[PDB]
RNA sequence: GCUGCAGUUAAAAAGCUCGUAGUUGGAUCUUGUGGAGGGUUCCCCGCCCCUUGCCUCUCGGCGCCGGCCCGAAGCGUUUACUUUGAAAAAAU
């Protein structure tokens, strides 16, 4: 459809809903098709850097997370110049936890996976951003007022896929998580 | 160091050696002050003004000192890439 | 075994002081060598440091300078009660002017200036000065 | 280091960081529970089962192409021993150095060194059966030895 | 040691020369790589250290040895790593 | 260097560099003279960089320059090639040499004639002259001196890397320390041929 | 000699190994913003998903205009630890 192809997340929405709209248009015309298999979304969300520029964020229900990883090149090539003037990138949405150790009540419902703990989807959350460099090395840094900023070492192939994404991406991450990271590439590959 | 008035006591505040951040006796005789002279620098030619440092016994009898007066004058000149 | 990781990471930092170094390496990486060293990073006897990730457990990088004396371990860990905490400070510091003995209460971990003030008692962890 | 000789010395595995695919390789994960379901067949155990895919085919590991490890592949199939391999193969020494200590009771040293392979036994079964993978009931003997590796 | 060594950065091989798991980060120290001899016209991929006769399905019937460490291969071009 | 090229290694000395041997330094090394090495050849012989050499040369000298008594920076060798060399060092520049055997004591007695209290020291080979670094540690003198790969660093402050085995390496050496000082105090400057050569800096050499 | 000892030669490590009790045991499961108390971020209500976890309700008050809202009732898997109360004969 093209308002209730965004479930959990509120369907209307001016700007979400003129997403969904052409978006599923794309992968209902037959110029492409042979790859584009009627996927949904479930939000959408538009987010600024301090660039001076917008960047658009495409959530998906998260197990069709997989079959976007596919294209996630030629089709995003597309809605870059298709919505034009914007920068383009995928995200995975999850449904975090506190714990029963004791951030909100328990009744013994379940044990809370550490797949669905907070940690490991902060972590994974990363690795979709920068998905084609396949992150090579992760280190951290800890300032004097206890701030934290995260260096991200990545491969040395594949560099300019990242390299104009390169800022937009750290933009994102601030926006999910309340944090601050930096992108770098190594001295050497192994 | 202060008081109740904020008046300095201590007979004499001691001198803290470059690299190593400690402090050097009354008694302690392998501690040298080291004075680079600078030079203008468009002619290089000495012009006064003396870049001074200091080393304690400890790093200099082990031979440490070597790199710390090296790193030293490499944070400024004249070293450039070594 | 490593049946203590926090007792065998201060003896190396210790050790390197006093050679004189300003880099280290400490493994393997717990939590409680993390809280433990911003508590002492503010006070001001290291610099800041550098957290690698590994899977395994991770291993952790050092800027220190010759401010530090000595940093020590007490184990087992006792338990202190607000009164207790001055017969403790007398034999573990030089003096009662500086020095900090560090704990860990319900409340986190901090320095035993900051507990006496929020009334909590708890268990000794280490010191320094 | 060494539980039973006074050694010390390294020489385990190291995995690299990464962890994708990565990229070049093939058989979907279906494709690859179909090749090991064959070779547990022949009665090769989890141990070999790896060595056998990775020397030769292309996967790095069965675990970074499946969601599970070689072993839980198997015994969600019900096709899984009864026993751990690493447990067998303890018992399935100490028989031949049991021969070997009849036929020769001035060996001495093999007498010492069943000593040690025989109380690694019991230690190994008191984590198994404490975790409900053993019979509370369970035990090891001369007569159980012998039937259990047969 | 000059007892003020660096530690964050290592050289590309001169302080990457070391044991494996003394490393900053731990990197096996073996490959993979893509044969096609002509004893057994087919891409096959191969791991360094072989641990056990690969076999070939052509003329041939072998294609490794399981030594002390690396294989030795045969008389079979057939290299890459690729890339690991 | 510093400033750009007034004070950087020009083409000429680089000749004068490899006609003497400098290059060339001894086949065992120490850990603190890993970093001054490049490399090794196919062969045991261990080639020192000229561009660390020169920046070596460089802060060396003004340190010599930085004192404002010349006549209290006491050269000291005790070898037979380092004789020569040092004798003309410390009479064309204002300093005091001490040749041949140290007799001990000389910076700390109150009794011998010879007692002395310089500044500076400035040193040809520690494994010759051993005994006047060790004194050096009782006043606070700074020192300075000639090392090769296989001479260990202790009690000196300061390194001027060097073949030094005794070769014309030995006299080239003192004569360019000799050359810098005067570029920055001296008139000598210009930069451009001094009148004085290392041709009488080198060994005596016992002649037919 | 717990705080606080010592065991190469001064008094002193079982000849050696296995082994139950006992003692001891790796890493890993949440952070930012307005008001209030204190600085120039940081430490009683809330907000992103959570915020003293829930409901379900019904009986006895508080409301606002039959209808609707929120305190008390079961509790957050269990302990150690720490903090606050209660209860502790006099004399010393």
């Amino acid at each position: 459809s093209a308002k209730i192809v965004k479930p959990n997340g509120e369907k209307p929405d001016e700007f979400e809903s003129g997403i969904s709209q052409a978006l599923l248009e794309l992968e209902m015309n037959s110029d492409l098709k042979a790859q584009l298999r009627e996927l949904n979304i479930t939000a959408a969300k538009e987010i600024e850097v301090g660039g001076g520029r917008k960047a658009i964020i495409i959530f998906v229900p998260v197990p069709q997370l997989k079959s976007f990883q596919k294209i996630q090149v030629r089709l995003v090539r597309e809605l870059e110049k298709k919505f034009s003037g914007k920068h383009v990138v995928f995200i995975a949405q999850r449904r975090i936890l506190p714990k029963p150790t004791r951030k909100s009540r328990t009744k013994n419902k379940q044990k809370r996976p550490r797949s669905r703990t907070l940690t490991a989807v902060h972590d994974a959350i990363l690795e979709d951003l920068v998905f084609p460099s396949e992150i090579v090395g992760k280190r951290i840094r800890v300032k004097l007022d206890g701030s934290r900023l995260i260096k991200v070492h990545l491969d040395k192939a594949q560099q300019n896929n990242v390299e104009h994404k390169v800022e937009t991406f750290s933009g994102v991450y601030k926006k999910l998580t309340g944090k601050d990271v930096n992108f770098e590439f190594p001295e050497f590959q192994l | 160091m202060q008081s109740n008035a904020g008046e300095f006591v201590d007979l004499y505040v001691p001198r803290k050696c470059s690299a190593s951040n400690r402090i050097i006796g009354a008694k302690d005789h392998a501690s040298i002050p080291m004075n680079v002279a600078e030079v203008d620098k468009v002619t290089g030619r000495f012009n006064g003004q003396s870049k001074t440092y200091a080393i304690c016994g400890a790093i200099r009898r082990m031979g440490e000192s070597d790199d710390s007066i090296l790193r030293l004058a490499k944070s400024h000149g004249i070293v450039s890439q070594n | 075994v490593r049946m203590n990781v926090l007792a065998d990471a201060l003896k190396s930092i210790n050790n390197a002081e006093k050679r004189g170094k300003r880099q280290v390496l400490i493994r393997p990486c717990s939590k409680v060598i993390v809280r433990f060293l911003t508590v002492m990073m503010k006070h001001g006897y290291i610099g800041e440091f550098e957290i690698i990730d590994d899977h395994r457990a991770g291993k952790i990088v050092v800027n220190l300078t010759g401010r530090l004396n000595k940093c020590g371990v007490i184990s087992p860990r006792f338990d202190v009660q607000l009164k207790d905490l001055e017969k403790w400070q007398n034999n573990l510091l030089p003096s009662r002017q500086f020095g900090f003995i560090v704990l860990t209460t319900s409340a986190g971990i901090m320095d035993h200036e900051e507990a006496r003030r929020k009334h909590t008692g708890g268990k000794i962890l280490g010191f320094f000065f | 280091g060494r539980m039973h000789a006074p050694g010390k010395g390294l020489s385990q595995s190291a995995l690299p960081y990464r962890r994708s695919v990565p990229t070049w390789l093939k058989l979907t994960s279906d494709d690859v529970k179909e090749q090991i379901y064959k070779l547990a067949k022949k009665g090769l155990t989890p141990s070999q089962i790896g060595v056998i895919l990775r020397d030769s085919h292309g996967v790095a590991q069965v675990r970074f192409v499946t969601g599970n490890k070689i072993l839980r592949i198997l015994k969600s199939k019900g096709l899984a021993p009864d026993l751990p391999e690493d447990l067998y193969h303890l018992i399935k020494k100490a028989v031949a150095v049991r021969k070997h200590l009849e036929r020769n009771r001035k060996d001495k040293d093999a007498k010492f060194r069943l000593i040690l392979i025989e109380s690694r036994i019991h230690r190994l079964a008191r984590y198994y059966k404490t975790k409900r993978v053993l019979p509370p009931n369970w035990k090891y003997e001369s007569s159980t030895a012998s039937a259990l590796v047969a | 040691m000059p007892l003020a060594k660096d530690l964050l950065h290592p050289s590309p091989e001169e302080e990457k020369r070391k044991h494996k798991k003394k490393r900053l980060v731990q990197s096996p120290n073996s490959y993979f790589m893509d044969v096609k001899c002509p004893g057994c016209y087919k891409i096959t991929t191969v791991f360094s250290h072989a641990q056990t006769v690969v076999l070939c399905v052509g003329c041939s019937t072998v294609l490794c040895q399981p030594t002390g460490g690396k294989a030795r291969l045969t008389e079979g071009c057939s290299f890459r790593r690729k890339q690991h | 260097s510093g400033a750009l090229d007034v004070l950087q290694m020009k083409e000429e000395d680089v000749l004068k560099f490899l006609a003497a041997g400098t290059h060339l330094g001894g086949t065992n090394l120490d850990f603190q003279m890993e970093q001054y090495i490049y490399k090794r050849k196919s062969d045991g012989i261990y080639i020192i960089n000229l561009k660390r050499t020169w920046e070596k040369l460089l802060l060396a000298a003004r340190a010599i320059v930085a004192i404002e008594n010349p006549a209290d920076v006491s050269v000291i060798s005790s070898r037979n090639t380092g004789q020569r060399a040092v004798l003309k060092f410390a009479a064309a520049t204002g300093a005091t040499p001490i040749a041949g055997r140290f007799t001990p004591g000389t910076f700390t007695n109150q009794i011998q004639a010879a007692f002395r209290e310089p500044r500076l020291l400035v040193v040809t080979d520690p494994r010759a002259d051993h005994q006047p670094l060790t004194e050096a540690s009782y006043v606070n003198l700074p020192t300075i001196a000639l090392c090769n790969t296989d001479s260990p660093l202790r009690y000196v402050d300061i390194a001027i890397p060097c073949n030094n085995k005794g070769a014309h390496s030995v006299g080239l050496m003192w004569w360019m320390l000799a050359r810098e000082v005067l570029r920055m105090r001296g008139t000598i400057s210009r930069e451009h041929p001094w009148e004085v050569m290392p041709d009488l800096y080198f060994y005596r050499d016992p002649e037919e």
